[PDB]
């Protein structure tokens, strides 16, 4: 049964609402645990606290820097970074939930939520889960995104875990 | 008002094209790697005794928008061709750009200069003369410089706007 968490979301510390993902264990196990974990925070560190620092809208909303809070950072449980698990799964369309890069068998920590088809990223970066709940939430987050990314309020993850 | 002059700063992922341009703008080096999207800054210097406000584009190397490149390079009036000193891909890299640069602004006179960076590194790949041989058939001119130190970022930015003056 695959596994699912949720992220609180908060624009400058005032609660915005409850997003849930289905972490696509049955396809990418070792990426969807990654994420698992680092949404449960049980190795002592994970995305609790952490920024989506890259939002533009019609494309993405990108974050999961927990080491350095500036887009920069990010480490997964496995090590710094980990290798790329499959490209099975297509960037099809709002709700996509997968790992930011930098070249391949780069994974660490940061991740995007897609608001649109990004077929192009298809084969780079490892798709391993989508939006359960709360699509209205990341379409909200939006609008405080812009033409190369940078926000224009802080938006964190005020909480995050794992849903029985 | 002061003339304002728009550069470009193009090349290959990594080689140093934000680090050159927050030296300048900002006086520090960023060590962290933060690929970049698209920035925009302003500076005002003077050059040779005359003040003129720098516009720097900073455009990011990945291959995979080569084709959305050309509308920067149209509004753009000169550019800045970063290569790093220990990449020699991104030597080779430089060779499309200028030609992706003449093409779409369709002129074989386009402002220009060769920048090989990280020359703080000891990992040398790509000899001066090589880089000199390369810039004196292009007709432009070719900096060495160091993000990290500062070595030789004004020189870069301002020979670009010679370039630009001598053009206009
Ligand atoms: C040409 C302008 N541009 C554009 C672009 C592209 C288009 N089209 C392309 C497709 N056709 C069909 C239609 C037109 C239109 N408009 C723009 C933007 C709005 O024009 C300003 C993009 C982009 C991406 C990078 C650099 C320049 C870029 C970049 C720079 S590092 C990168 N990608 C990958 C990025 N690594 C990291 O962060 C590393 C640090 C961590 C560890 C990463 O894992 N992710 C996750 C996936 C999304 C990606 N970030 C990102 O942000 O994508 C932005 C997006 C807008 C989706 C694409
Ligand atoms: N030693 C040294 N490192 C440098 C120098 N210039 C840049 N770097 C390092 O090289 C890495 C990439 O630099 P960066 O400026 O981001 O390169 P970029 O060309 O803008 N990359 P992108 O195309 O993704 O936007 C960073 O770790 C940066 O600190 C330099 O002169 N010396
Ligand atoms: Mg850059």
């Amino acid at each position: 049964v695959n596994p699912t968490v949720f992220f609180d979301i908060a624009v400058d510390g005032e609660p915005l609402g409850r997003v849930s993902f289905e972490l696509f264990a049955d396809k990418v196990p070792k990426t969807a645990e990654n994420f698992r974990a680092l949404s449960t925070g049980e190795k002592g560190f994970g995305y609790k606290g952490s920024c989506f620092h890259r939002i533009i809208p019609g494309f993405m909303c990108q974050g999961g820097d927990f080491t350095r809070h500036n887009g920069t950072g990010g480490k997964s449980i496995y090590g710094e970074k980990f290798e790329d698990e499959n490209f099975i799964l297509k960037h099809t369309g709002p709700g996509i939930l997968s790992m930011a890069n930098a070249g391949p068998n780069t994974n660490g920590s940061q991740f995007f939520i897609c608001t649109a088809k990004t077929e192009w990223l298809d084969g780079k970066h490892v798709v391993f889960g989508k939006v359960k709940e709360g699509m209205n939430i990341v379409e909200a987050m939006e609008r405080f995104g812009s033409r190369n990314g940078k926000t224009s309020k802080k938006i964190t993850i005020a909480d995050c875990g794992q849903l029985e | 008002s002061m003339t304002e002059y728009k550069l470009v700063v193009v090349g290959a992922v990594g080689v140093g094209k934000s680090a050159l341009t927050i030296q300048l703008i900002q006086n520090h080096f960023v060590d962290e790697y933060d690929p970049t999207i698209e920035d925009s800054y302003r500076k005002q210097v003077v050059i040779d005794g005359e003040t003129c406000l720098l516009d720097i584009l900073d455009t990011a190397g990945q291959e995979e928008y080569s084709a959305m490149r050309d509308q920067y390079m149209r509004t753009g009036e000169g550019f800045l061709c970063v290569f790093a000193i220990n990449n020699t891909k991104s030597f080779e890299d430089i060779h499309h750009y200028r030609e992706q640069i003449k093409r779409v602004k369709d002129s074989e006179d386009v402002p220009m200069v060769l920048v090989g960076n990280k020359c703080d590194l000891p990992s040398r790949t790509v000899d001066t003369k090589q880089a000199q041989d390369l810039a004196r058939s292009y007709g432009i001119p070719f900096i060495e410089t160091s993000a990290k130190t500062r070595q030789g970022v004004d020189d870069a930015f301002y020979t670009l706007v010679r370039e630009i003056r001598k053009h206009k």
